[PDB]
Parts: structure tokens; sequence; C-alpha cells
């Protein structure tokens, strides 16, 4: 199980920029049995480069590969939006074949403020004895964001589930969902629920509120 | 067209075993080795072993030679992997893939999501997310998918969503139950005028949900 170390682990590139990523093996591996794969979130890997430098069917010509011995590289002459993905190297010089830890290549783009939307518990959920308040924070960049929940002015930290999408295929922004879940009894003891986002695009939080007396 | 079709997601209890399948079509099954690989969430790929359906010979990662047994059925052009004495760390997506020239992996199955856990298979509750009674040219709606186990769930929308207007968030586990959400942003002239529906499938429990996003009254 020959160790393959990929560097960098994470990197970003603007459109049109040259990108090179490397894979270093702990032992020498024949260039005929060195391959690269691309994987996008939620999908199977795709053969990208075979035997060091041959492009698989359908792979854009802006990609190339090179190397021998222990040092291999995948180069992208011009970063494009559809190239944001994780790339893995693979050696089959010996059994067992092994794969790299991956280089996650991201797309740099212009800053975008989150568009914030808040939703009260559905009448349907309220019959279950639970109550969730949901906040979407959509189409922002960069990924760095902080979300706070306030219940009648006091911060709530317990019962909050946050999840982030990876970069949108089209505009390359991130989105985030924040779900506050309480018991129905606890939910009905308060008036207003506020989700507050802090992001570099605004010195003020971007916020939305829902109050129970308005609905 | 070459296709590798894997069996569905499954939940298995600690200490039991799992057998999953990889159905090959569109080429001569017996002429190509099939590899089986493991991928944990947020990790790279780990090779388990291969099956040569020509001579029924399988080769194993030494790590897996006790736990894994790879077989094939020439009668149905199907390769199988059995994993025995399972524990929580066997939870992963498993791929079958075809060995091509110089042992590159050209065609891949869609993956089988295996969860090993003491928890119970539970179908999702799906809840509509509609704005509170308090509009812009665009309106965001959503659905909240709660209380299910195991992964995965799929969400598809019937809507007038705009460019980069659909976001389905990776599920988060809490206390043996998953929460997932999905948002859709549509022009405000399309809703509540035209019907918007969140369609959720949970293959592990053999359930679906077709939830209409109704405005709050
Ligand atoms: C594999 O290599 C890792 C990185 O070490 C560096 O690169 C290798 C190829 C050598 O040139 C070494 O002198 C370098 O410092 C190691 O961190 C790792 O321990 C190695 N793994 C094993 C199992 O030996
Ligand atoms: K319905």
């Amino acid at each position: 199980d020959i160790v393959l170390t990929q560097t960098p682990a994470i990197m970003s590139a603007s459109l049109g920029e040259r990108v090179t990523m490397t894979c270093t093996a702990n032992s020498s591996v024949s260039s005929n049995y060195f391959h690269w794969y691309q994987q996008k979130p939620g999908s199977s890997p795709k053969l990208w480069i075979y035997s060091t430098s041959n492009l698989a069917s359908g792979v854009p010509t802006r990609f190339s590969g090179s190397g021998s011995g222990t040092s291999y590289s995948l180069t992208l002459s011009s970063m494009e939006a559809e190239d944001a993905a994780t790339y893995y190297c693979h050696q089959y010089h010996r059994s067992p074949p092994t794969f790299g830890s991956g280089t996650k290549l991201k797309m740099k783009r212009a800053d975008a403020a989150p568009t914030v939307s808040i939703f009260p518990p559905s009448s349907e959920q309220l019959t279950s004895g639970g109550a969730s308040v949901v906040c979407f924070l959509n189409n922002f960049y960069p990924k760095d964001i902080n979300v706070k929940w306030k219940i009648d002015g006091s911060e709530r930290q317990n019962g909050v589930l946050n999840s982030w999408t990876d970069q949108d295929s089209k505009d390359s922004t991130y989105s985030m969902s924040s779900t506050l879940t309480l018991t129905k009894d606890e939910y009905e003891r308060h008036n207003s629920y506020t989700c507050e986002a802090t992001h570099k695009t605004s010195t003020s939080p971007i916020v939305k509120s829902f109050n129970r007396n308005e609905c | 067209e070459v296709k590798l079709e894997e069996s569905g997601p499954e939940l298995v209890k600690p200490g039991a075993s799992m057998k999953m399948s990889c159905k090959a079509s569109g080429y001569t099954f017996t002429s190509y080795i099939i590899h089986w690989l493991k991928q944990k969430p947020g990790q790279g790929l780990e090779w388990i072993g291969y099956i040569n359906p020509y001579n029924d010979g399988s080769k194993y990662n030494e790590k897996f030679k006790g736990k894994a047994t790879l077989t094939s059925d020439k009668s149905s052009s199907t390769a199988y992997m059995e994993l025995s004495s399972l524990a929580s760390e066997d939870s992963a997506v498993y791929y079958c893939t075809r060995n091509y020239g110089s042992d590159s992996l050209d065609y891949w199955g869609q993956g089988t999501t295996l969860t090993v856990s003491s928890a119970k298979t539970t179908p999702p509750s799906v809840y509509p997310l509609a704005p509170g009674s308090a509009t812009n040219s665009m309106v965001t709606l959503g659905c909240l998918v709660k209380g299910y186990f195991p992964e995965p769930v799929t969400v598809t929308w019937n809507s007038g969503s705009l460019s980069s207007g659909v976001h389905t968030f990776p599920a988060v586990l809490q206390s043996d139950l998953y929460t997932l959400s999905s948002s859709v942003t549509v022009p405000s002239s399309t809703w509540p005028s035209e019907t918007v529906t969140c369609n959720v499938a949970h293959p592990a429990s053999s359930t679906k949900v077709d939830k209409k996003i109704v405005p709050r009254d």
C-alpha cells in the first residue's frame, strides 16, 4: 500500500489561471500505471488521465499530466468553472493499488452577500410535538460565515443544525441552511425568532425575523 | 453502452454481514476485472479487492482478506461483495469499477451507501417551508426533511427555479436521525400561483413523499 501524498490539499484559482497539483509517492511507480480521477460531491469518480499523460474520453484539452518515478503532476492551463472538484491520483505499480488523499480545487470569484430567508414551523410539524425554524443563507462568497439565532433578543445555541452546499455549478457561490429545532412547548413560549448572518460583505449582520403574532 | 449498476443503500447491524451487487451490462463481463473500493465521507478511496470473472479468482487488500469475499455469477453478469462482522467504521460508500488498459478504472457504478448502526430504519417526515405572513420579485421556498435513517435521501423539485436557484444541503446526523433541507428560489409571479412541490425519496425504507408548498393562511 504505497502512500501517495497530494499537494496542496485545498487550493483556489480564478478563471483563466494556470493550476498545477502534485502527487508524490513513497516508492517509485511506473508511469504506465499512474492515473488521475476527478470527483464532484455526490457523484462517482471519473477517469480523468490514464498512464500519466493520456486524457480519458471527453476530458477537456486544457488538462495535462506528467511525471515519472515518484513525482507526478496534473496541470490545468486555464481554470474554468466546471473544473472545481476533487482530483485523486492512483498507482497500480503494485497490489494493493492506492489512491491519493486528494486536491480539492475551488473557484475564486467575486464577493457575494448572502440572501437570507427565514421560515416558521409548518402546521404539519407542530402536530409531531417538535418545531423547527429554518434559515437559508443563499448564494454568498467567500465560504466564511457566522450564523446566530436570537429568541426574543437572547442568543440560542442549542438545537441548531447547520449545513453548507459546495460551490454551485453555475455561479460558484456557497449556500447554507440553519435549522433551529425545539420542542413545541418551548417554541410556543417565545414570540420572535431571528437568524443573523455575519459575512465580510457587510459591516452589519444580514438578518431575518419571524414573530408568532404576525402569523 | 457499458453500465455497472449497484444495489441500493442498506442499514446493517453491528456484527452482521452485508452483500451488495454490481450488475454489468453492455460488454463481455468475463473479459474485464472488476474492482471494489471503499470511500468514507470526506476521505479518499481505499481498495478492497478485485474479482476476475473469467476464472473466478479474486485478489484482496491484506487488510480486507478476512472481512471481504468477492464473487461473481456468470449466469447474471453480476459481481458481489460480502463484508462480514461489521462495525461502525465499515460505514461508507462502496464502488464497483471496471479495470481497463494499464489497470485504469474506466466505468464506475453509482455507489452503494452502507450504514452500520444499532439504530432503526425510519422514513422521513417532510415539512413545507413557506414564508411567514410578513414580497420581492423572487421568493425562496423550501422543504425540511427530518427524522430519517439511514442515508441517502434524494430531493427533486417541481418549480420555476432560476439560475443557481436550487440548493439541497448535505444531511446532518443527530441522535440516530438525519435532518436535510432544500431551498428553491422562484419568481414571485409563479407562486403561490403555480404549484411547487418537493419530492423526496428514501430508498432504504422504500418510501417517497410529494410535499406541496402551500402559503400560510
Ligand atoms: C510516506 O511519506 C510521507 C511524507 O514523507 C516525505 O516524503 C517521503 C516520500 C520521503 O521522501 C520522506 O523522507 C519525506 O519526509 C511520510 O510522512 C509518511 O510517514 C510515509 N509513510 C510511510 C508508511 O513510510
Ligand atoms: K401532494
